[PDB]
């Protein structure tokens, strides 16, 4: 139902940053997590997916390496790291479900992280 | 990896009038492609999952039709609110997401 | 006394739990997660317009009446308690004649998780029918369909998904396959919708 | 609810004897059925026969099988028809013929 | 009315699963078979059907009822509850009894144990196929049934005083062959469980394309006719 | 003696939950196999496949089937092994199988 997310991060570039969207309403160990990037008005980018039961995890290949999803099953939490900043990584990042036929029926409020 | 291409790119139309959206996908993606409504600084949200299937809460003006790789989202009667961003993705492999398309009201 | 604990836990587990009926009758909806994994694609007949495969085929559903605490966290049950407890039932609309195998005992693995998940996978060795084309013959390509679906439960009851992502369910093995004329070139998947 | 429908199921089927059919002193029982064929195989001059396969259905009224409480259509397991009643129907004119057992029985 | 009360009794304190005599000398079986029809044999396949009504008889000391009936029948619904030796065909590549009505199984106790159980069959046999000695071949088609369980030490086969017959024998469908002869014998075999006794009864065969070949020597020479008529 | 035996076998079959396999806890059990190929029957290039025969075996070591009674070698009849584990086992490739039934079910 319902996901929250962490507030606003600003962190200069070489550092590394930690998202969490916090799930509530529903047990994480039914349905996977993923996660999307939104530039300033421009089409939405896939990062990653896990899977909190399992562990695995897979990446878009032009992000694998740079970015690293792990979950914690018992406080029922997702997080995304991020590592090897640089300017043009400036945008929001959002936290998502899947259910009903693999369309990410909810979303998260959506966290802006800022590098300069 | 799978590509989204989606026209027009951004078009504008009168109210209550009949509105014709696509998303062309270059290789097979059979009845997974879902619909996106985007409003400016919010959350997107659904309209379409599978094809010319309603997410629940939202209204019958919208309608869907799909194929192995035609889509189509046309709107009914366009009210006042309906000025938004749709974004066509589809989700039979890791998924991507279309370019976008911006609604304006003249 | 190693076992007179486990087999406290699951008789309490089967106590006063109906087969009959499936896990939230009149809650939300079951939802059955799907997978196949072909063992040999076998040999297509020109005739009879049939073709024979041979899948691992697999179930995954949420039943929350089977939920416990205990120490394992995984059961590794055997073939016999999955009679017990309820399963789903799933046909193949275009099978000829379908068989189950139970070469020495019914060929049927249970795992019960300890949130409820549970996984019921089996053998089966399917005489599918496909219509064929030959106007293009010998040059033709066929594309023979398996429709496998829910029985006796409708769209409002039971709702079938992949359990991965939908390119990546129908697992074919590398050796397995054996034809003799055709050539096996690719797995395309979708899902619908049809009244009766 | 789930706890309402166990013991409805509960006490219909105890004391329902499978030997006698609904309205055993009085008027007959209304067999209605219907047929939904998918396809005929193969026809052999040489055997003189032909082989079908169809989705048989059919529906009787049964003052036993009644309950007040639910509103909702019980959908029960196909382990339940061998101990309700049904009625006995054979095809004069068959030769073989079998429900098949792909996963479970289809019925 | 006693019947029921003697069968009640009987059953009290009986265990299917343990054969009689199981800490003392082994029990011996006796078995004696009738021989109804013998199928048709093909050279190909190398193999041949038959159809028998195989009975078999062994003491048994916890059915000694005592009372005034002799001998009480039993319908076949008996067999399931008391023990029955288990025993197989060696040489049998599918073997099938036969329920056309009922299950085809009679059982007899009299009054001292010596149950009696008979039961039908129909088996399919590998039969050693060789031609050289034509025209003076004598096929011989073995059959071979032993316990499978049990080794020497726990059970032990023996004929009767005649214990084969045959009827009928000029409507046995066999057209090729001809039955002639008919032997029986015992032998001991050893396994990988161990030594088991195993009966053996096998009979003699004896012979009666060649009117094909004619049709196609007879077109050849007959084409030659050509060569002599004038060009 | 007879009841020694009867006893003893009742007292083994006696609260056995054949649910789950020795150990059910700790380390894995060891089932050792052995084949007895009896013949071949037949081998096809249409259909490629071969048929044959052959007697199975198969032995594990269960410590709740132990009895220091009797010094015998207890060979129970054939339909105990429903009511014993038996460990499954499967042919990955065999397209048609079945247990021979002369007489009863050999095993
Ligand atoms: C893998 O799965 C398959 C199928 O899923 C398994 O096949 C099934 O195996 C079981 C286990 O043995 C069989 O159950 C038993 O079968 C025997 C013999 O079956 C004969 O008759 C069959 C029909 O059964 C009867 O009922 C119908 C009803 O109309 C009647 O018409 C018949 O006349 C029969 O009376 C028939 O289908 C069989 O043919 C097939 O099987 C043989 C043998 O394998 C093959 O050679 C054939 O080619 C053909 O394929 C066969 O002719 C029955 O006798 C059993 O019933 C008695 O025994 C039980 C246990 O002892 C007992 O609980 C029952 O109550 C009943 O006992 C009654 O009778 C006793 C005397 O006999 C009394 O003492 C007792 O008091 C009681 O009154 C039992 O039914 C299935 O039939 C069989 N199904 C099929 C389709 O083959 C296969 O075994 C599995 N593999 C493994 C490794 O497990
Ligand atoms: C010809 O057509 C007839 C038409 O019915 C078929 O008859 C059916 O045959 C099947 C199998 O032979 C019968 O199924 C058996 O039912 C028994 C009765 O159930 C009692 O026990 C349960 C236990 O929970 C009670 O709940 C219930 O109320 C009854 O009191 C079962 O005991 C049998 O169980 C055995 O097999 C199952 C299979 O998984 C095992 O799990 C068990 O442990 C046990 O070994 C069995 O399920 C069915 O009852 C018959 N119908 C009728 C109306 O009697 C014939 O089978 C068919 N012939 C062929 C060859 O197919
Ligand atoms: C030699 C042992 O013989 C049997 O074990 C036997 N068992 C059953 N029957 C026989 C005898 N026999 C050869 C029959 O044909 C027959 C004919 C009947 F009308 C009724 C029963 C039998
Ligand atoms: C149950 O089935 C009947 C038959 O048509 C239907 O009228 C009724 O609406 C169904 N019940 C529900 C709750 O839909
Ligand atoms: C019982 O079986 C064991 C298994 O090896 C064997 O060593 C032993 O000799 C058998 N008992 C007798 C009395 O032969």
């Amino acid at each position: 139902v319902q996901l929250q997310q962490s507030g606003a991060e600003l962190v200069k570039p070489g550092a590394s940053v930690k998202l969490s969207c916090t799930a509530s309403g529903f047990n994480i160990k039914d349905t996977y997590m993923y996660w999307v990037k939104q530039r300033p008005e421009q089409g939405l980018e896939w990062i990653g997916r896990i899977d909190p039961a399992n562990g695995d995890t897979k990446y878009d290949p032009k992000f694998q390496g740079k970015a690293t999803i792990t979950t914690d099953t018992f406080s029922n939490t997702a997080y995304l790291q991020l590592s090897s900043l640089t300017s043009e990584d400036t945008a929001v990042y959002y936290c998502a479900r899947k259910g009903l036929r693999w369309a990410m029926d909810y979303w998260g409020q959506g966290t802006s992280v800022t590098v300069s | 990896n799978i590509v989204m291409t989606q026209s027009p790119k951004s078009m504008s139309m009168s109210v209550g009038e009949r509105v014709t959206l696509s998303c062309k996908a270059s290789e097979y993606v059979g009845t997974y492609v879902s619909w996106y409504q985007q409003k400016p600084e919010q959350s997107p949200k659904l309209l379409i999952y599978g094809a010319s299937n309603r997410y629940t809460g939202v209204p019958d003006r919208f309608t869907g039709s799909g194929s192995a790789t035609d889509f189509t989202l046309t709107i009914g009667s366009v009210q006042a609110e309906d000025l938004a961003d749709y974004h066509c993705g589809q989700s039979y492999s890791y998924p991507t997401f279309g370019a976008g398309t911006k609604l304006e009201l003249k | 006394d190693n076992t007179t604990v486990f087999t406290r836990i699951l008789d309490r587990l089967l106590d006063g739990y109906d087969n009959r009926l499936r896990p939230g009758l009149g809650e939300r909806v079951t939802e059955v997660k799907t997978d196949i994994f072909v063992t040999s694609f076998g040999p297509v007949s020109d005739h009879d317009m049939e073709y024979t495969i041979d899948v691992f085929f697999r179930q995954s559903w949420k039943d929350e009446r089977l939920k416990f605490k205990g120490p394992m966290t995984v059961l590794r049950l055997n073939n016999l308690m999955a009679s017990k407890i309820w399963t789903p039932d799933t046909f193949f609309h275009n099978g000829k004649k379908s068989v189950a195998h139970n070469m020495t005992m019914p060929n049927k693995l249970l795992r019960i998780t300890e949130d409820g998940t549970l996984l019921y996978t089996m053998r089966l060795t399917v005489r599918a029918e496909c219509p064929m084309h030959l106007e293009d013959f010998p040059m033709d390509a066929h594309a023979c369909p398996l429709k496998f679906g829910s029985y006796a439960y409708t769209r409002a009851e039971v709702v079938y998904e992949w359990t991965r992502e939908p390119a990546r369910s129908v697992v074919v093995a590398e050796d397995g396959s054996r034809l003799n004329q055709y050539d096996l070139l690719g797995q395309t998947v979708d899902s619908g919708i049809v009244q009766s | 609810n789930m706890s309402l429908v166990k013991e409805t199921v509960d006490r219909l089927l105890k004391g329902y004897d499978i030997r006698l059919r609904p309205d055993f002193g009085g008027p007959p029982v209304a067999v209605g059925m219907n047929i939904d064929i998918a396809s005929i195989d193969m026809v052999s001059e040489v055997n003189m026969d032909y082989t079908l396969t169809m989705y048989f259905q059919q529906a009787w009224r049964d003052k036993r099988l009644s309950y007040n409480v639910i509103p909702l259509n019980l959908t029960l397991d196909n382990r339940v028809a061998d101990q309700l009643w049904v009625p006995d129907t054979y095809f004069l004119n068959d030769k073989k013929s079998f429900v098949h057992g792909v996963t479970v029985k289809n019925r | 009315g006693d019947v029921t009360v003697i069968l009640n009794n009987l059953l009290e304190g009986y265990d299917n699963k343990l054969r009689p005599d199981i800490g003392v000398k082994p029990t011996l079986i006796h078995t004696d078979m009738y021989v109804n029809s013998i199928g048709p044999v093909n050279a190909i396949n190398m193999e041949y059907t038959i159809d028998i009504f195989f009975a078999q008889t062994w003491y048994d000391r916890r059915l000694k009822f005592n009372s005034t009936i002799k001998v009480l029948r039993l319908n076949s619904n008996m067999v399931g509850k008391i023990w029955i030796p288990d025993t197989f065909f060696r040489n049998s590549k599918k073997a099938d009894a036969h329920w056309i009505t009922t299950p085809n199984r009679m059982l007899r106790i009299w009054n001292d144990g010596r149950v009696l159980y008979t039961l039908r069959l129909t088996i399919d046999a590998e039969c050693q196929l060789q031609l050289h000695n034509f025209p003076m071949d004598e096929h011989s088609c073995p059959l071979e049934f032993s316990s499978y369980g049990y080794p020497r030490e726990e059970i032990v086969y023996q004929w009767k005083r005649s214990s084969v017959e045959v009827g009928d024998t000029r409507s046995w469908r066999l057209y090729q062959f001809s039955f002639v002869g008919l032997r029986n014998t015992t032998e001991v075999v050893k396994t990988t469980s161990g030594d088991y006794v195993v009966m053996s009864v096998y009979f003699d065969l004896s012979r009666r394309t060649i009117q094909t070949y004619i049709p196609c020597t007879l077109i050849v020479v007959l084409s030659w006719v050509s060569f002599w008529i004038n060009k």
